[PDB]
RNA sequence: GUGGGAGAGGGUGGUGGAAUUCCCGGAGUAGCGGUGAAAUGCGCAGAUACCGGGAGGAACGCCGAUGGCGAAGGCAGCCACCUGGUCCACCCGUGACGCUGAGGCGCGAAAGCGUGGGGAGCAAACCGGAUUAGAUACCCGGGUAGUCCACGCCCUAAACGAUGCGCGCUAGGUCUCUGGGUCUCCUGGGGGCCGAAGCUAACGCGUUAAGCGCGCCGCCUGGGGAGUACGGCCGCAAGGC
């Protein structure tokens, strides 16, 4: 059981309908994985440096959740079946480190 | 010599591990898409060794640039 | 005969030859010209001056479709790249900007042997 | 890998007595955990051999440690052998 | 043992953008390319230059260093899993359990070999164009093995610090990576430079010894013949010891 952070960045041009089921996929295979989640940031949609799946723009999605890790890369080729999600990031989480303090 | 700013003294307190924070890690950035040397970030070997890695996965989540075009000239 | 009146300039330079692509403001090519295009046949095409008369044979080729404001971009480091600059700068046209996007690979490619000692 | 948890429950296991954590049925013991977790671990991803040279050295150190306790008392070292499962 | 730290150390899977080539579409015209100068070559079946979309293979720009890791070879986009080494603090545990190491066994860059796959760029051989007295070369246009993956072989090297491993002792100064501490500074591990004593044929080395000592292994004994011949062992072969 450790503590990751999943990134998960989709279509900016879903409709309500549409994102909502999304997510819901997103939920279903995240407990279908065993991942409990701690907390959760939406940032909605957010200008890219550069086009992604030529779209300009880019909806995100954060959650830092605790799961087993035999399971984590598995997680992520579940996640990365939808045609909506763009991208997909895993990453251990790690406590802040300051500079200029 | 750089003498005109560094980086590091042009910014208050920050995270170097955050790579979800674009308006402070775009500052380490050139007028390309390149990561600054240490002589413009002015931060020190590990800082700058965490800096890259943050940035570069900032650039993977379409955060950040790869590269830039150079305007003037 | 289109009257865009507004586009961009492609200048390509490299040690053998300077040419010039002029095109509307969405890429696609109105005119051009290069080294080859003057009378200019061997080696002489990389000339500074070479490129000088390139760079305006396109600039008149683009008055005819009625140019007026260009946007420069320039690519490969080459003799006289700078001299097409400044042939377009004031060859009648408005150069509103000015900007290098010469390819760099990431280090995808074995260069030729003569490119090499790099990647 | 290997948590606490199960250091602990080893070191316990084989402790000479309670405190002991530097015997030399301890080191026997919890280097026959990290031989075997690394076997385990070599019998996929065989082609790893760097892991491997380090596989060879805990295997030495094992034997030298094995070899003391032989030496010193012949009991001791079998009991630690049966309790192991050693000399396969 | 407990608690902490840094790292391109290794294996597996997944994944990201830049570029090259090829394909498709748009637009567009007489050349592009290449060199000392050229020519072969490519281009009116529309190339070069430009925009858009797609396919695939290989390598990872900036960070990046005089940096880091590894026993050596060697290791560099990012993510996760598996896994080796190592350093510091505490002074907790065992009680000389140590060092070296003939033979053995394993690892071992590149090239090369076998089977299967792959093949973008590059490129031995080879096909051409130049240069030249000639040019079985340097320069230019092509191009097969190969370079890439898996599995199995091969076992070599300027495999280099041209410096075997371990431990003790013998001024300092300075730069740096990485811990700890009462954090001007002190203390420990690693990488550099200049230098005390000393050493060295000299160059130079000098707490990272080539100094002062002890232990153990390998090796040398004038040059050519020759790393050849014979024998043996190993290898599919090339060939290695
Ligand atoms: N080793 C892979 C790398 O590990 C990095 O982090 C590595 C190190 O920073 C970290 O250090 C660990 C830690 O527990 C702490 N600092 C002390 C500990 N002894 C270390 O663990 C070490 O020893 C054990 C055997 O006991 C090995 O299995 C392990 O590989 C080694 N790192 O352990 C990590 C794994 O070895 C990063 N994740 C990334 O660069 C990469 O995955
Ligand atoms: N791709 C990640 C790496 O894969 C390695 O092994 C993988 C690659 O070396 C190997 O090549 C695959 C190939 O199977 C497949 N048919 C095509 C694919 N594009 C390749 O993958 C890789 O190819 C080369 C490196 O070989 C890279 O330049 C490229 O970026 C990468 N895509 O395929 C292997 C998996 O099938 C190692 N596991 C490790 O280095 C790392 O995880
Ligand atoms: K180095
Ligand atoms: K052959
Ligand atoms: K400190
Ligand atoms: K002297
Ligand atoms: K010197
Ligand atoms: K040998
Ligand atoms: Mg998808
Ligand atoms: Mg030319
Ligand atoms: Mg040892
Ligand atoms: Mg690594
Ligand atoms: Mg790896
Ligand atoms: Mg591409
Ligand atoms: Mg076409
Ligand atoms: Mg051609
Ligand atoms: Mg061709
Ligand atoms: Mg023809
Ligand atoms: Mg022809
Ligand atoms: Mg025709
Ligand atoms: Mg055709
Ligand atoms: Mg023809
Ligand atoms: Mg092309
Ligand atoms: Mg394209
Ligand atoms: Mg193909
Ligand atoms: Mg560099
Ligand atoms: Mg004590
Ligand atoms: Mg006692
Ligand atoms: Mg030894
Ligand atoms: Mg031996
Ligand atoms: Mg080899
Ligand atoms: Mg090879
Ligand atoms: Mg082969
Ligand atoms: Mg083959
Ligand atoms: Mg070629
Ligand atoms: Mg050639
Ligand atoms: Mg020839
Ligand atoms: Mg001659
Ligand atoms: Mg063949
Ligand atoms: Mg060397
Ligand atoms: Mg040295
Ligand atoms: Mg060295
Ligand atoms: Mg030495
Ligand atoms: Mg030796
Ligand atoms: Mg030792
Ligand atoms: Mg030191
Ligand atoms: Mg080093
Ligand atoms: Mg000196
Ligand atoms: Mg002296
Ligand atoms: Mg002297
Ligand atoms: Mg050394
Ligand atoms: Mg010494
Ligand atoms: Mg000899
Ligand atoms: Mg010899
Ligand atoms: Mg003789
Ligand atoms: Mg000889
Ligand atoms: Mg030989
Ligand atoms: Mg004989
Ligand atoms: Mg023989
Ligand atoms: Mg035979
Ligand atoms: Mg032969």
């Amino acid at each position: 059981m450790r503590r990751y952070e999943v990134n998960i960045v989709l279509n900016p041009n879903l409709d309500q309908s549409q994102l909502a089921l999304e997510k819901e996929i997103i939920q279903r295979a995240l407990e279908n994985y065993g991942a409990r989640v701690e907390k959760v940031e939406e940032l909605g949609l957010r200008r890219l440096a550069y086009p992604i799946a030529k779209d300009p723009q880019g909806y995100f999605l954060w959650y830092q959740v605790e799961m087993p890790e035999d399971r984590v890369n598995d997680l992520a080729r579940e996640l990365r079946i939808r045609d909506n999600v763009r991208r997909v990031m895993v990453v251990k989480s790690q406590e802040p480190f300051l500079a200029n303090a | 010599p750089s003498r005109k700013a560094k980086v590091k003294a042009t910014l208050g307190e920050f995270d170097l591990r955050d790579y979800r924070n674009v308006e402070v890690l775009k500052r380490f950035l050139s007028e390309t898409g390149k990561i600054l040397p240490r002589r413009r970030t002015g931060l020190s070997a590990k800082e700058q060794r965490i800096l890259a890695k943050t940035i570069k996965r900032a650039r993977i989540l379409g955060l950040l640039p790869f590269t830039e075009k150079l305007v003037r000239k | 005969k289109r009257q865009v009146a507004s586009g961009r300039a492609y200048i390509h330079a490299s040690y053998n030859n300077t040419i010039v692509t002029i095109t509307d403001p969405d890429g696609n090519p109105i005119t051009w010209s290069s080294g080859g295009v003057i009378g200019y046949k061997g080696s002489r095409k990389g000339t500074p001056y070479a490129a000088q008369l390139a760079a305006l044979d396109a600039a008149k080729k683009a008055m005819a479709y009625g140019m007026q404001s260009v946007d420069v971009i320039v690519r490969g480091t080459g003799a006289g790249r700078e001299q097409a600059i400044r042939a377009l700068q004031a060859s009648g046209l408005q150069v509103k900007s000015i900007v290098d996007d010469t390819p760099v690979p990431h280090n995808g490619c074995r260069p030729k042997k003569k490119f090499r000692k790099a990647s | 890998p290997i948590t606490k948890e199960e250091k602990q429950k080893v070191i316990q296991e084989f402790a000479r007595f309670p405190g002991d954590t530097g015997s030399t049925e301890v080191q026997v013991a919890l280097l026959t955990l990290r031989i075997n977790r690394l076997s385990e671990h070599l019998k996929v991803h065989k082609k790893d051999h760097h892991s491997h040279r380090g596989l060879l050295m805990m295997v030495g150190q094992r034997r030298r440690l094995l070899r003391y306790l032989q030496r010193e008392d012949p009991e001791r070292y079998r009991a630690l052998i049966e309790k192991l499962g050693i000399r396969g």
